Order: C-alpha cells, then structure tokens, then sequence
RNA sequence: GCAUGGCAAGUCUAACCGGAGUAUCCGGGGAGGCACAGGGAAACCGACAUGGCCGCAGGGCUUGCCCGAGGGCCGCCGUC
RNA sequence: UAUGCCAGCUGGUGGAUUGCUCGGCUCAGGCGCUGAUGAAGGACGUGCCAAGCUGCGAUAAGCCAUGGGGAGCCGCACGGAGGCGAAGAACCAUGGAUUUCCGAAUGAGAAUCUCUAACAAUUGCUUCGCGCAAUGAGGAACCCCGAGAACUGAAACAUCUCAGUAUCGGGAGGAACAGAAAACGCAAUGUGAUGUCGUUAGUAACCGCGAGUGAACGCGAUACAGCCCAAACCGAAGCCCUCACGGGCAAUGUGGUGUCAGGGCUACCUCUCAUCAGCCGACCGUCUCGACGAAGUCUCUUGGAACAGAGCGUGAUACAGGGUGACAACCCCGUACUCGAGACCAGUACGACGUGCGGUAGUGCCAGAGUAGCGGGGGUUGGAUAUCCCUCGCGAAUAACGCAGGCAUCGACUGCGAAGGCUAAACACAACCUGAGACCGAUAGUGAACAAGUAGUGUGAACGAACGCUGCAAAGUACCCUCAGAAGGGAGGCGAAAUAGAGCAUGAAAUCAGUUGGCGAUCGAGCGACAGGGCAUACAAGGUCCCUCGACGAAUGAC
C-alpha cells in the first residue's frame, strides 16, 4: 500500500540485488522498508559517528537527519537525507543514495546498517 | 474498502444486541459521569492540591545546554573567535520574550568557549572551564547574592 | 449567465420589444453585402425561402409575424386540416433566409442603411 | 539539458539551457494529491434546509388505535424520516468542511515535478496528446506574446508539427447523467498549455482544450490536468527561465 | 491510535496583504502552537552527543571466531 | 372435464422506471429603511364576453411627458367578435397624473359601514389660533435597552447545568452599540480612543473543588480621527420666527473665552496651517443595465425533421450557456474585444475661505456629590478577599487634591483625572438585485415546479394537502353508418407514430379480463433444494446429447 512510486522501486532493486548477488542485506533492507513507515530508521549524524567506521558503507533503512557532528570520514547510504544531513555528511564524507549503493555494491559486502 | 462502508445487512452496525446502542446509559452518563463511582478507574482522584503564585510575579528563564553551542561553534562563525568568545543572548531563541538567559551542563564541551550569559549551572561552569575555557555573568548576571 | 434554466427563463419571459430579436433570420449573400449585416428581424412584408423544415426549398412572402410564440407564417407553407381548409404551419425564422426586404417604412429602411445599427 | 527555441515561422533560432527543475523526479502520487486539493477547494458548501421536515406540529396518538406510534397531523405522517414528507435523516450540511489542507513545500514540490513531467515525449505521449515532434517542452521567441489573432497561432503550431492535439481537442462530449440540468452538459479533452511571462495568451487561448498560464503563477492543474502527469506544454523564451525559481 | 505523504531539530502557518486566469490558484504573512529538559506545591535547582555486560538482524573471516545498529540487563546523571 | 393451481401471451388497471425541468436548496457579491404629503396590510371594485391569478383604482390589465424601441399590438390564456397602431401603438427606462373603503387610522361611532367640520391623543414653539411642528404604525433577520423559564446534564438531586438560551415588554438604524483613559501594569527608559478577526487558551479564575462553566493584558491583522461642553475671565457683545413691520427667548446667563499638548488672569516672546465651521467637489473601483459584435445553413446518404455519418470549407481577443423538428463556434440569441448609462463608494478625498498652533514667569482664580468611598440585603460574573449591577443605610477631598496598579492600611514608586457630551471607518443580517453549484430532480427538493398558504379542518389561536410531460406542426379527427344522443361504437381522415386523441413521452409490480402450456373432481399442507422421469418449445443470443465397441483405469473388488 505503499504510494510513492519511487520507494516502491527501490524496494524492487533491492530485493534483485538481493536475489542475484551475494548480499542479504538488500533484502533485510526491502524487507524494513515494506513495513510502515513509522517504523523506519530515522537517525541523526551524533549515531552514525558513534556507530560506523572507516571503508565500511553505513547503510540506514530510512532517513539520515542532521542532529550532532560526524567527523569520521564514511560513505552513508539512505533512503533519504534532510538538507542539513546531506551537507554535513559530503563534508567530511560522502552522502549517497540506496539506489546507487546497490548499483556499486550489488553483493552488498563491507557494510553496516543503522537505526 | 471501510469498515462502515461493510455495515449494510449486519443490522447492528457491530454494536451487539440490538438493545444497547440506545441513550446515555449505554455510556453510564453523559460525559464524566460516576468518575468517583462505577467508573472511577483510571481517573486521577479528587482533591485540591498546591497554589499557584501570580503570573505576572513570576520569572520564565530561557535556557540552553552547552551541547547545543559547542556542536554549533563553527557555524556559528557569525560570533568571535578569540584565542571561541560567544555572547549566549544571541543564540538563544525566545530570549527577547524572556526575563534572562541561563546555560545548563547537559552534554560534552569539546572546545575552549568564553560564555556570556545571565546565568549558569554548576555543571555549566565546571565542563566549560574543565575545557580550558571560561565564564562571564553579564550585569544582569549579577543578581546571584 | 451559464446556467441552461436561467438562459431559457430569460428567452420565455422576455418583454415584448425583446422579442425581436427572436424573429430575426440570417440574409442572403447580396443582402448582406448591400447592408453590411449578416442578418434581420423579419416583417410581414419579407419574401423569405426555407432551408429545413419538410418545406424546405420553397419561397414566399411572410404574411404574419407572432411576437408572442416567436414564429412566422409564409404564403403558401401550410397544412390542410381535416375538413379541407388550408391553414399555415408555423416556422421558426432560424430556419428561414431572407431574399427580398419590404422597406416601406422609412424608419426600417433607415436603421439597416445605418452602419452604427442594425436592423 | 538544452532546449531549442523557436521563432514565430517554426524554424530553430537558438537554444538555451533547460533549467534544473525539469530534472525533478516525476511523482504522480504528489502531483495527484496537489490536483485534488485544487479541485475540492472551489466546491460550495450546500446542504438542505434545516428546519425541512421539521414545520409542522404532527404528534403520535401512541397505543390504542391499532396505529404505529408515528407523528401525524390531519391524519398524515409527518416529520420523521421513514415518513414521506418528513425530515431528512443524515442530509448534506453547510458546516461541513469541503476543503483540504496541503503543506506548501509538498505542494511546491508537486508543481515542479509537474513541470519535469513537461519535458519527457513519452510521458507527454502517454497522457494522449497527438504531435509529430521529438523535442518537448516546445520553447518559443518571447515575440509569441505579441501576437494577437488565433488563425496566426494556428499557423505556428502546424509549422511546429503540433497542432494535432487541437484536432483532437475539437471534439466535445456531451456527458452522460443529470449534470446536464445543472450546466454541465460538456465536457472535453486538455490540449496544449501556453506559459507566457506577461499575459496569459489572448491569441491561444481560444483553441480547443488550449489553456493559458503565466510562468509566475502556472499551477499543478495547469501542468497536469485531472492530476495526469505529462501534458503538451509550449513555454516562451522567458517563460522558460522564470518559471526555474518556482 | 493507525495507514500513507512532506519537511526534520525542527515543523505549520492563523487572521490578513499583494498578484491573478478573481471563491480555485501564485507569492507573502511564523502572531502563535506543538517539538527541542526535567523535577518541585513553591522558592528554586537543572540531565548519558555513552561506562560495562548479554545479544537478534546484518556485515566481516582463514566458516567455529570477530564487529555487532535496534533490543535486553546494569551503572551513572538532573530533581523532590 | 367443472370450481381451480402455477407460468406466459394479448388487452386493461396502475403510475414505478428512464429521460426532461418553468420549482426548490445552499453559497457569494451588491444593496438597504417605509409611514399623518395616511405606510405596510386588508376589503370592494375594475375587462366586449371574465371565475381564478396578475395589474390597476370610479381616469380602474390603465392616463400624460421625455428618451429608448419598432410593425406590430389588445397580460397569464393556444377563443369568438371587435378594435388600436406611420397622428410611430405594443414594449422598456425615468419622471408625473389618477389613486374608492377599512387600516397607526386621527371629528364621533362601526365586523371595511354610518353620524354631525375635525392633527383624536400626548407633546414643543407659540402669532395662545391646531397657527407652525413632533410622536403613533410597518420591515426577513441583524442591533440596543429591559423581563426571563423548564424539559435537560450532574446517570437521583437541591448549588451548579441547560442559559441570560426559548419566550415576553420597549426602541433605533441601514447598519446598530462602543469610543478619545480617574486606561494598561509583557513593571517599563514600555503601550496609547473603540469595534471586529486570528491568537493568547480551555490558559488564569469559578465549581456538591463534582459534573461542568470560563476571561483579560499582550501580540498579528482590519480600519484608523479626533473633538465639544460646565467653570474660571468677560456680561447682552446673542439666538428663533417674519419678505418686512413686528413678535418671542435671554441677567435663574444668550453670546465670547476654554477643555490635561489643562485652562483662565497679570507680564512677555513668538507665531498660526493644530483644531473647529462652512464652500467646492471627483478619479478610480465595485454592482447592475445597455449598445456593438466574426465565420456554412454547401454536396451525398439515412430520417418525418440533419443538429447524424461521409466529403469540402470558415471564424476565433468569440470552442461560456441557450434556442432551433437529433451530437450546432460558423442557422438565431448570446459569448471575446471595445464603448455608454445609473447606483454605491461620497458631499467622502483633494483643493480653497476663515479661525489661529505654541513657549516663559508669576498667580492655592476654575475644573461635573448623595458622587468617591464604607456597611446591611440581593442578583450576576471567570472575577477568586481581587467582576458588573440593583436596593436600604451612611458618606469625602478640592489639584498643595483625588482615583488606579487583582485582600486591608500607611509610605514610596509608576499611571491617570471619575461623578457632562459628540464622533467617520474596519464588523452583524439578508428583505431586495445579480451571479454561482462534485446540492434535489415531481412520494425528491420549500408546505408550495400546478388553484399554494390554494382546496379543506377548527368557535378561535391555529392547522393544511394532492395535481408536471399530445405533436415537428393542431394538421386537436371532415364525411358516412349506428344510437334517445355534441355521449359511446363502427368505418374513415391527419401524422414517422393515435398502442402520441387530452392527467394524451415511457408505461414496472400488485392485480383484472380473455387465452396458451402443464396439472386437475380418490386425495394432504413452509409452497422448495438437489436427482431423475412426462408433456410443452419459430428464429436470435447456448450446442451439445445418446448407444455398440475400444483405450485409460483411483479407492475398492468378484462369480
Ligand atoms: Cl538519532
Ligand atoms: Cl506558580
Ligand atoms: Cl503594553
Ligand atoms: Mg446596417
Ligand atoms: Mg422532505
Ligand atoms: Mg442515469
Ligand atoms: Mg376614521
Ligand atoms: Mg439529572
Ligand atoms: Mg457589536
Ligand atoms: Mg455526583
Ligand atoms: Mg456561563
Ligand atoms: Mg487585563
Ligand atoms: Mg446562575
Ligand atoms: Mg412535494
Ligand atoms: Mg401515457
Ligand atoms: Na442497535
Ligand atoms: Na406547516
Ligand atoms: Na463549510
Ligand atoms: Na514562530
Ligand atoms: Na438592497
Ligand atoms: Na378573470
Ligand atoms: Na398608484
Ligand atoms: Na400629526
Ligand atoms: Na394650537
Ligand atoms: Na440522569
Ligand atoms: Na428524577
Ligand atoms: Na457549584
Ligand atoms: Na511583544
Ligand atoms: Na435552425
Ligand atoms: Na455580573
Ligand atoms: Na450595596
Ligand atoms: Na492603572
Ligand atoms: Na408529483
Ligand atoms: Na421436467
Ligand atoms: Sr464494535
Ligand atoms: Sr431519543
Ligand atoms: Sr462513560
Ligand atoms: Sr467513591
Ligand atoms: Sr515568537
Ligand atoms: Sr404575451
Ligand atoms: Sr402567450
Ligand atoms: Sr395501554
Ligand atoms: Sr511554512
Ligand atoms: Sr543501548
Ligand atoms: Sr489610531
Ligand atoms: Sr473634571
Ligand atoms: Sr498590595
Ligand atoms: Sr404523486
Ligand atoms: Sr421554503
Ligand atoms: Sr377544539
Ligand atoms: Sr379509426
Ligand atoms: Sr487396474
């Protein structure tokens, strides 16, 4: 009953990905994702800088916001980040879309997912 | 498809025996009716309690944690940089309809800051110079004695 | 206004001198070349032709013109009642075009010659 | 990208930059949601009479006269819904809210993914506009503006392979039911949207199914009629860029 | 409460003002509301951007061993 | 096979259904008072023939003038007869004439009539004479001032609630009311008349501290506008009526001055554009009305009819809507553009005339009394000690004084001058005009699409229905036969259709007549479901079915 377009795509890739590559992540994330959004991650920088480490893609089944300071230099893949978010991220590291993790990492190795 | 949108043919709309969606008995009163009798569960008990001081006696302090300034220093370039010097009534929203402002100690202070507010908490204090930094009570700070 | 019960209201209940306009007909091509108007309110006089009822095709001369029911008698277009006697069918001058302008009336005559006005 | 211009004899003088918001991601969902509210928000509260039914001082007899208990008055049932003449149960109410709420930012962001559904042929083509072109949207010479009769219009949007849309706008319905008693015996397709920057377009405006906009205000319905993303827009010179800060 | 959607440490404008294609719609309007600190009748004071241990999903590895968001059990902190 | 059961067929009855809309409903904008110069309303009249409606008033569906309009007309209302109109009628706009009786109803009286010149009655002025004037009654609601329930909620009920609601008395206007601080009290080095809208807020406050009730300051908006007396000091310098003469008012004070940027007086400086009064007098905008206004009525076919299909063509600042014998931009009205008039904004804004702002020093000259305030008793309010008002009693100061700042007193501090008065705009309503609609579509929507507040019920207050549709055109059935017959019937005529022939588009069910199939005068009752036999069946929209034998052959399973 999902009614963005977009979302529902993404959640097809995800679950391709995941079907034909080595990674159970894709899968685990279109599986979060197909449930309400009220349930979906919604975290701020001040955890993914607590939580995530250098050459390991952080991936959150949701939104990045722009609360606390990143400072670790990491690669964020999100379903969507506020304005702020995005900008504090590329600073230090890179912001990128669910969409192009999957396109890079089909295998979805080397990652850590965040709520 | 509603659930309403189903009712048609059930007769009882849900409601049971036909014989119960009538007035407010169906309700045991109208409103908060028997609060204190058959349905006095879950209702906060009866009483008085306290006063209440006139409100135009009374003092609304706006308050901030350091946590908020010191994640925002940087940004905050807009304020001196010294050897940061921050004027808190300038970072504070609500300040203006305000009768001071005050810094509370809630989080970490990972920089030497030079405060300037009308108040502040011990553990305000204690962290902010604890980073090699410092604190100044503006004048109307100066109304602890 | 827009609303098709207004519309017809204002049409059925217009004072008579508004209801010229309802007898107006369209005028043939060199009528409307000598007065500059694409057509005119018809008179007992007008000799007209009639392009759609089952007399279509035929001309005459218009011999009545009822304001009240907004419809014309035209010699020779009638019906034949059950004893015999020959009466006119009634037609809508939006079906009719006239060919021939009886101008006896100075004040006719002059209103279509205007260019300001028309007739 | 870029987008080329066109001067009023349909050959190419130019091309300027298609500005960023025609990227925008399509989203019908948004776009049908900002239509929607558009379209409750001009509907008129209406309701019956309160008091109808309700004249009359009927009263039950109760038990005793082999009668149901029902209000009657000079040996009629009235005022009660189940009788004939009486009230109206649950009727349409004046008080009732008709108009719907939308966040400005969700709206905005409609408008602008309406706009990037503008310049994608297949979109374009899937809603049901007829042309020939490969390009779209269709961006003119500001001196569009000046023109002032249809037939020259006209002229433009044949010269432009454009024109058949027109064609199939001159077609109208005449709709099934009883809108017809309330003015509302036609209806017909959506043709081709001008955008201007000055004044809507007094020349275009009268071809069928044509609507007219000003790039300042042109709005979710303009772009996507009935909330259908994709419609045959032709933009002016500045039309074009102004219409990039929305 | 819930489902969906926008924006997010913020979010939303209300009356109302200008424009216009003139009840729609485009721009403006943050007054004010709720959220961003609590505890205490009040005076008044004022907090974990993480210290420990389990461990699901997922990830890693040399395939039992590591890392382990969320969660669980504690510490510790504000106030009466 | 009679009486009869089930189903259908032909024809009725009935008026569902579908389609249609001259009526409703709701919203929006505009506009907004009438009456003794007799209103609103009612009665009775008024037509060639005239019952109802509409109009009108003994000049009676109308009279006159100006402008518009135009060859027709004599309302609804499709008759007959007759008449009017180029001496420019009808019709429309504006203005005028006529305008019976009752009615506030006013000379007295009365169920719409009567009896012997009349502002009846209450007032003001007064020439003391009804001489000059006012009031009265109406209006959909809105508005202001008074009187003020109960059902109900609290699951009973008394305070509380419903609610200052319903209803009653009085009164004004186009809007009302309020309104230039004895304010506010984000307490301030701050705001600065008043409504209203949003918010402040279900906050403060109330309350068998139960149920419930419930603001304000402030802020953001809308619109903005400030003034006049009493007194001091002057003291007839004045006002009203009359053409005038003249009369009346006025020392118990007309008039000048003045009004918290306090004022006055004495002495000065300077100066006015403040204010008040009067004159002139719009733009624009909005609403309504009006004028003008492009382009096919071409071919073939179907049809009763082209507004259909196919072919060719055209306008568009006009492809809103309607009409016209069927789906119409181009046949007619309109519609876009442009233009004109009236109304409202508004006797407002601007402009101009006059007046003259303000400042210094001195001066205890002036500045609203049953008041401010207190007490007894009530009501009311969120107002709690701290709301507003009524009532009984008591009762002050004089600016060097007094009031307020949410208990009292005193001091300080801040604010402000009560006991006189006026005041535009922004806001309420919807009678009236116009526009609009995801509203209803004749058992709906108004009670009312029709004779509608009709017919009808009740002594009365009051109550109160139902009734829409011939057709393209009345071509609304001539002649003949029958009959007691303008009835009805038969035959006939018209039309595409009379199974469109008068509550006349369609024409369901219940149900009735006739009739077809099946059953039926020895037999049993939830009327059927599922199986299987009889009999019945035009086409179309379903085309399968049966028997020998053979192949396959689950569970089961022999002689
Ligand atoms: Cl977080
Ligand atoms: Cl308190
Ligand atoms: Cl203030
Ligand atoms: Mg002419
Ligand atoms: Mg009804
Ligand atoms: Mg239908
Ligand atoms: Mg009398
Ligand atoms: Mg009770
Ligand atoms: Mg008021
Ligand atoms: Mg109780
Ligand atoms: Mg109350
Ligand atoms: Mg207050
Ligand atoms: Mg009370
Ligand atoms: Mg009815
Ligand atoms: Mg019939
Ligand atoms: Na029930
Ligand atoms: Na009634
Ligand atoms: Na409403
Ligand atoms: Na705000
Ligand atoms: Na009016
Ligand atoms: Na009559
Ligand atoms: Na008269
Ligand atoms: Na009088
Ligand atoms: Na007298
Ligand atoms: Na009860
Ligand atoms: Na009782
Ligand atoms: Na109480
Ligand atoms: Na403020
Ligand atoms: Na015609
Ligand atoms: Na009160
Ligand atoms: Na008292
Ligand atoms: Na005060
Ligand atoms: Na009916
Ligand atoms: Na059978
Ligand atoms: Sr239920
Ligand atoms: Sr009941
Ligand atoms: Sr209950
Ligand atoms: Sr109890
Ligand atoms: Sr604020
Ligand atoms: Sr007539
Ligand atoms: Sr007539
Ligand atoms: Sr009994
Ligand atoms: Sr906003
Ligand atoms: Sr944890
Ligand atoms: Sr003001
Ligand atoms: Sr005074
Ligand atoms: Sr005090
Ligand atoms: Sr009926
Ligand atoms: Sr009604
Ligand atoms: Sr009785
Ligand atoms: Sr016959
Ligand atoms: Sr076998």
């Amino acid at each position: 009953s999902k009614t963005n377009p977009r979302l529902s795509s993404l959640i097809a890739d995800l679950k391709s990905a995941a079907r034909s590559s080595g990674g159970a992540v894709w899968g685990d994330v279109a599986e979060r994702l197909e449930k309400p959004r009220r349930t979906h991650a919604e975290v701020n920088l001040g955890r993914i800088e607590r939580y995530a480490q250098e050459d390991e893609t952080v991936v959150v089944p949701g939104k990045v916001l722009g609360s606390g300071v990143l400072q670790k230099d990491v690669t964020v893949a999100a379903v969507d980040f506020s304005g702020t978010a995005e900008t504090k991220i590329d600073q230090v590291g890179e912001a990128v879309s669910l969409e192009q993790a999957i396109e890079n990492n089909p295998e979805g190795s080397h990652v850590r997912v965040i709520r | 498809t509603s659930k309403k949108k189903r009712q048609r043919g059930s007769r009882t709309h849900g409601g049971g025996s036909h014989k119960n969606r009538r007035g407010a008995g169906h309700r045991g009163g109208r409103g908060d009716a028997g609060r204190d009798k058959h349905e006095f569960h879950n209702h906060e008990p009866l009483g008085k309690s306290g006063f209440k001081r006139p409100q135009k006696v009374q003092e609304e302090a706006a308050t901030i944690d350091v946590r908020e300034i010191d994640e925002n220093v940087t940004l905050l370039a807009a304020d001196d940089v010294a050897e940061f010097r921050v004027d808190v009534r300038d970072v504070v929203e609500e300040a203006d309809d305000a009768d001071y402002v005050k810094v509370l100690g809630a989080g970490q202070v990972r920089h030497e800051l030079t405060l300037i507010a009308d108040d502040f908490s011990e553990g305000a204090r204690e962290k902010v110079e604890g980073a090699g930094g410092s604190v100044e009570l503006t004048d109307l700070g100066e109304e602890r004695q | 206004s827009k609303q098709p019960d207004k519309q017809r209201k204002s049409q059925r209940r217009a004072p008579l001198h508004e209801r010229h306009k309802q007898v107006r007909a369209t005028l043939s091509a060199d009528l409307r070349e000598e007065y500059g108007q694409r057509n005119v309110r018809v008179n007992a006089g007008d000799t007209v032709e009639v392009l759609r009822g089952d007399f279509a095709g035929e001309e005459g001369e218009v011999i009545n013109v009822d304001l009240d029911k907004a419809v014309i008698h035209v010699e020779d277009v009638t019906l034949e009642k059950t004893d015999g006697e020959e009466v006119p069918r009634p037609l809508d001058t939006s079906n009719v075009r006239v060919t021939d302008l009886d101008l006896e009336d100075e004040k006719r005559e002059a209103r279509l010659e205007s260019e300001d006005d028309s007739a | 990208m870029q987008a080329t211009i066109y001067d009023l004899d349909g050959n190419t003088d130019g091309e300027v930059d298609l500005p960023d918001v025609f990227e925008t991601p399509v989203r019908s969902d948004l776009i049908g949601k900002a239509v929607r509210a558009a379209q409750a928000n001009r509907k008129q509260d209406y309701g019956s009479d309160e008091y109808a039914g309700l004249r009359t001082p009927a009263e039950s007899f109760g038990s005793g006269r082999g009668q149901a208990h029902v209000p009657k008055l000079d040996g009629r049932a009235r005022r009660v819904p189940q009788a004939v003449k009486g009230r109206s149960a649950h009727p349409p109410k004046t008080e009732k809210d008709r108009s719907l709420d939308l966040n400005d930012k969700e709206r905005q962001l409609a408008v602008r993914s309406a706009l990037a559904a503008t310049a994608d042929a297949d979109l374009v083509a899937d809603r049901g506009h007829e042309f020939d072109r490969d390009e779209v949207p269709v961006v003119v010479s500001d001196d569009f503006e000046d023109l002032v009769k249809t037939q020259e219009v006209v002229s433009l949007l044949e010269a432009l392979d454009v024109h058949a849309d027109i064609d199939r706008a001159d077609e109208t319905k005449i709709k099934a039911g009883q809108g017809s008693a309330r003015g509302r015996k036609y209806r017909r397709p959506a043709s081709i949207l001008f955008v201007t920057s000055d004044e809507p377009s007094t020349a275009a405006r009268n071809l069928a199914g044509a609507d007219v906009a000003t790039a300042s205000e042109v709005n979710t319905e303009d772009l996507a009629p009935g909330g259908a993303p994709g419609r045959l827009t032709v933009f002016t010179e500045s039309a074009l860029a102004e219409v990039a800060e929305r």
